[PDB]
Formats: structure tokens, C-alpha cells, sequence
């Protein structure tokens, strides 16, 4: 189904301004399947490409290969975890020899662990470990062509992406320990998104529980399939228009610290919860305040308590619910009753708290999701 | 019912994400949209875009392995 294209200076230019001036790193994918007469990487054509980063200045990180478990299928190519790893050691060399000698290097973008992905990442680390920073796997929940609404909302779905990430950490542990693992490619539904699902309120419930178990069980870094593009899973519409997913992006952004602390309700499925130490960038909020996030796939509204000693503590409500008339399947969304929408082309809206009655319980209606900032909790694993 | 009590463990992190934990990807294969110095070159999106920093940008999709650098191309 896929060919070769090439692709110019300009367009380098375009994505490296793109996000060098959004404050973006930049990790740029290498072709892998250009071959040798014994199946080695031919490195030639990113010498090229390296050389040209070097000479405009540009700090990027690379990449080589995207879901190699797919090469046979996809291009009758195969090229087995050994060699791989093999073809990431010769990459390594050619940029401890460039202008950007400590230049990063992530791999190696092996889909969702099944029985096949496994054994390749397994292999791959064995031969390539030495010099990757970082694991690079992807993980999508379901087919987008048949994935339903129900689905989205179905707790079961979600809890699978918990042994994907066991089976990971396990290959992971057992050959290279304590190298960091990512979240390289990741989202809903995969063949470009679920139509009418992926682009809504609804994706979201996959999203923000993808973050905090991902948080939770040890990823350091997950990248969202795709900011903007084609598929109906991106953040950002054709129209350049923000969807639902962006609106959540961004308040986890501002409230969300990078400590992972831990929640859970009393009597363990459909009320989903993760506590963290509040993004201490932000300024409204200072040093050892919490922020918690919850998840409400119930049919009812739910009541959360907040145990000693912050019972009586001012908590800040960041409370998302789509704006009618297509309820779920909306791609517009509220922040506690306010519509989000850009102010204009240049300015982000402010996200405005609602401050609740200090003592009093955490309202989180029937599927939504919120944040709630627990001020002046003064925890110490926090300062 | 409809009142649950939450159990919090707060005596240290149990991890630590990347300021960058929440990054996103652009697919290696809008690159071959003859529109991507438009689309890219947006204000609009850059500023969406600003919102999410501090973010790694990942380019890469299934194209990234069917890309070929030309230093020669229009
Ligand atoms: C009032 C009522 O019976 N409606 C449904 C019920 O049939 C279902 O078993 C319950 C738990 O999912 O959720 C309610 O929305
Ligand atoms: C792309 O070009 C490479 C050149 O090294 C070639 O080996 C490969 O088969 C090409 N893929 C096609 C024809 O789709
Ligand atoms: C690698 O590819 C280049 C460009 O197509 C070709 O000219 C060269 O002979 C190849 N080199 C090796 C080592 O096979
Ligand atoms: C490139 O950016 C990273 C941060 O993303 C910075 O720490 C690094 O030093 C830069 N590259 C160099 C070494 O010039
Ligand atoms: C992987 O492929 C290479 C050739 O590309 C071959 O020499 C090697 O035996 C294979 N690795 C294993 C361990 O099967
Ligand atoms: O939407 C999908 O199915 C993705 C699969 N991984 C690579 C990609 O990001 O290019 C997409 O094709
Ligand atoms: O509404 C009820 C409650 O939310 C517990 O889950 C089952 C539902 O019937
Ligand atoms: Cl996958
Ligand atoms: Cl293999
Ligand atoms: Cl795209």
C-alpha cells in the first residue's frame, strides 16, 4: 500500500521552526528499511540528513525505524530484533562523530507487546540497549473501524492497557534495568481513530486514564498520536480548532506535577482516581498542594471525600462536561460551565478554578472527568 | 449511597514523570501534504502548540521508513 517519497530542506525547516519556536524537542523518525546487499542498514541517505541538521544548527533527537514488527507485512521486508539493534549501534556511532556529538537517541517503536513484539524487543534490547536513552513502544486500545461508543466508556477496555504495560516492563526488566520507558506513538483507536469517537468529549476518558495509570506504573514520558493531522484522533482539527483532548492536554499541563503520588477509593472499576503534587510552575498554587484527577464512568453523580489531614482543606473544581447538543459525542466542551475557546488566534483563554466549600464533598457527575487542587496541604514529598 | 472516601498515599513520590510526560506526535506522513509549510506555518496552531510546552514533538508514523532525504528538492 506505501511507496517512497522524498522530502526537502524546506520541509526539515518548516518542522524544526514548528517547534523550535512552540518550545518543542524535536525527535525526528529515520528511515529503516533502507537496506544493504545482506540486509544491513544503509546509513547514507541520514548522513545526509545529519550533516544538513548539523550545518542550520538544529538540536533534534532521532529515531530509526517506526513498528519494525510490521516490516514483512508492510514492505516483505524482515529485519529481526539482533539486527536492529545492530543498525541502532551504527546510527549511535555517526552521531557521537556530528556537531551534536550527546545528541538522544529513542527505540525501538515496537507496537503493543503481543506474542511477535516481544521477542523483538527483547532481542533488540539485548543487541541495541547499550545506546538507546529511551524505550519507544505504542500502544492504541482498538480497531478505530469498529470500535463503538460503548467501548469508550467501558472500564473493561481500559483496564487492558495495564498489562500491556506489565508485559513491557517485564521484557524490559529482564535485560536492560532501569533504562526509561516511553510512550513513543499512542492513542484511542489506531487506523487513524474511531470515526465520531476519537475526535470528542468521549476520547477522553481513554486519554486521561491512559496518563495516570501510565504516570503510575512507571512511563516517564507519553506522546499523543497526533497533535494535528488527518486522523480524527488528533488534538487540533483541519480548521486549526481545538477539540475536546486539547482542552484536557492543556489542563493537565498547568495542574499536573511531575511527582506521582497515589489514590484509591475504599471498596475497589467505573470511579478511577490518581493523585500527583501540583505543577509547582503554576502560580496560583504553591509548594505541597495535591492535585487529584477522577474519572466517573458510573450513571450517576459521585461523591468523593477527601481523607485526614485534608478534610478541611480549600480545594480548587477544574470540571469538564461537553457542551450540548451531542452530550458525549460533542467536540465542544465546558470548564465548570464555561465554554473553552480560544480568545483569539494568539491567546489561550484562562482556565478559571471554582473554589468549592472548604469540608465539603467532590461532586463528579455521571461520565466526566475533573481535577480538584487540594491548597495548602503542605506535603512534605511535595516541597 | 453515592458518597465514597478516598484512601491517599502521600509519603513520597512512588515515581517521577519528565516535565515533558504529556508530549505529542506529528505524523511522518503529512509530509507528503503539499500544504505543510501552510499548515505548519500557522500562528494559530503555534499557539496551541506553545500551550503544550515544555513537550517532545515526535515526526514519525508508518511513512517514516518509506522517507528519503533529497538536499536537491524544490
Ligand atoms: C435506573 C436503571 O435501571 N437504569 C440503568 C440500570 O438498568 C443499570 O443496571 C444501571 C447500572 O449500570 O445503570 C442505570 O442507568
Ligand atoms: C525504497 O527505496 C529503497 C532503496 O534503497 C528500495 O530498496 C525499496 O525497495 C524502495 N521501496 C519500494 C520500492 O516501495
Ligand atoms: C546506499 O544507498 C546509496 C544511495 O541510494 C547507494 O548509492 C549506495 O551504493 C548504498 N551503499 C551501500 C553501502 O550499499
Ligand atoms: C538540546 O536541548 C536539550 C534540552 O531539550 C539541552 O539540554 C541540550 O544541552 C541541547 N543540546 C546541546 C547539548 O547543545
Ligand atoms: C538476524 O538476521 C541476520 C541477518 O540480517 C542473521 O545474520 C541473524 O542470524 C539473525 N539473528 C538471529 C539471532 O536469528
Ligand atoms: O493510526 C494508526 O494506525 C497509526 C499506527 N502507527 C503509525 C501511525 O501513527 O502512522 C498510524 O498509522
Ligand atoms: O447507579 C448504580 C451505581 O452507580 C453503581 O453502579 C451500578 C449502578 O446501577
Ligand atoms: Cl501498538
Ligand atoms: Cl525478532
Ligand atoms: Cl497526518
Amino acid at each position: 500500500k506505501f511507496k517512497n517519497s522524498t522530502y526537502s530542506r524546506s520541509s526539515v525547516d518548516v518542522l524544526y521552526t514548528f517547534a523550535n519556536c512552540s518550545g518543542l524537542d524535536l525527535i525526528f523518525g529515520l528511515n529503516a528499511l533502507l537496506r544493504t546487499a545482506d540486509l544491513q542498514w544503509n546509513s547514507s541517505n541520514a548522513q545526509l540528513l545529519l550533516d544538513y541538521c548539523s550545518s542550520k544548527g538544529y538540536n533534534i533527537s532521532w529515531e530509526l525505524g517506526n513498528e519494525p514488527n510490521s516490516f514483512l507485512k508492510k514492505a516483505d521486508i524482515f529485519i529481526n530484533g539482533s539486527q536492529l539493534g545492530e543498525d541502532f549501534i551504527q546510527l549511535h556511532k555517526l552521531l557521537r562523530k556530528s556537531t551534536f556529538k550527546n545528541a538522544k537517541l529513542y527505540g525501538p517503536d515496537v507496537g503493543q507487546p503481543r506474542r511477535k513484539t516481544a521477542k523483538m524487543l527483547k532481542s533488540f534490547l539485548k543487541a541495541g540497549g547499550e545506546v538507546i536513552d529511551s524505550v519507544t513502544w505504542h500502544h492504541y486500545y482498538l480497531n478505530g473501524r469498529t470500535a463503538t461508543r460503548e467501548d469508550f466508556l467501558n472500564p473493561d477496555v481500559l483496564d487492558i492497557f495495564i498489562s500491556s504495560v506489565q508485559k513491557v516492563f517485564q521484557v524490559v526488566e529482564s535485560t536492560r534495568p532501569g533504562k526509561k520507558v516511553w510512550l513513543g506513538e499512542t492513542s484511542s483507536a489506531y487506523g487513524g481513530g474511531a470515526p465520531l469517537l476519537s475526535d470528542t468529549f468521549a476520547a477522553g476518558f481513554m486519554w486521561l486514564d491512559k496518563l495516570g495509570l501510565s504516570a503510575r506504573m512507571g512511563i516517564e514520558v507519553v506522546m499523543r498520536q497526533v497533535f494535528f493531522g488527518a486522523g480524527n484522533y488528533h488534538l487540533v482539527d483541519e480548521n486549526f480548532d481545538p477539540l475536546p483532548d486539547y482542552w484536557l492536554s492543556l489542563l493537565f499541563k498547568k495542574l499536573v506535577g511531575t511527582k506521582v503520588l497515589m489514590a484509591s477509593v475504599q471498596g475497589s472499576r467505573k470511579l478511577r482516581v490518581y493523585l500527583h503534587c501540583t505543577n509547582t510552575d503554576n502560580p496560583r498554587y504553591k509548594e505541597g498542594d495535591l492535585t487529584l484527577y477522577a474519572i466517573n464512568l458510573h450513571n450517576v453523580t459521585k461523591y468523593l471525600r477527601l481523607p485526614y489531614p485534608f478534610s478541611n482543606k480549600q480545594v480548587d473544581k477544574y470540571l469538564l462536561r461537553p457542551l450540548g447538543p451531542h452530550g458525549l459525542l460533542s467536540k465542544s466542551v465546558q470548564l465548570n460551565g464555561l465554554t473553552l475557546k480560544m480568545v483569539d488566534d494568539q491567546t489561550l483563554p484562562p482556565l478559571m478554578e471554582k473554589p468549592l466549600r472548604p469540608g465539603s464533598s467532590l461532586g463528579l457527575p455521571a461520565f466526566s472527568y475533573s481535577f480538584f487542587v487540594i491548597r495548602n496541604a503542605k506535603v512534605a514529598a511535595c516541597i | 449511597q453515592d458518597v465514597v472516601d478516598l484512601d491517599f498515599f502521600t509519603q513520597e513520590p512512588l515515581h517521577l514523570v519528565s516535565p515533558s510526560f504529556l508530549s505529542v506526535t506529528i505524523d511522518a506522513n503529512l509530509a507528503t501534504d503539499p500544504r505543510f509549510l501552510i499548515l505548519l506555518g500557522s500562528p494559530k496552531l503555534r499557539t496551541l502548540a506553545r500551550g503544550l510546552s515544555p513537550a517532545y514533538l515526535r515526526f514519525g508514523g508508518t511513512k517514516t521508513d518509506f522517507l528519503i532525504f533529497d538536499p536537491k528538492k524544490e
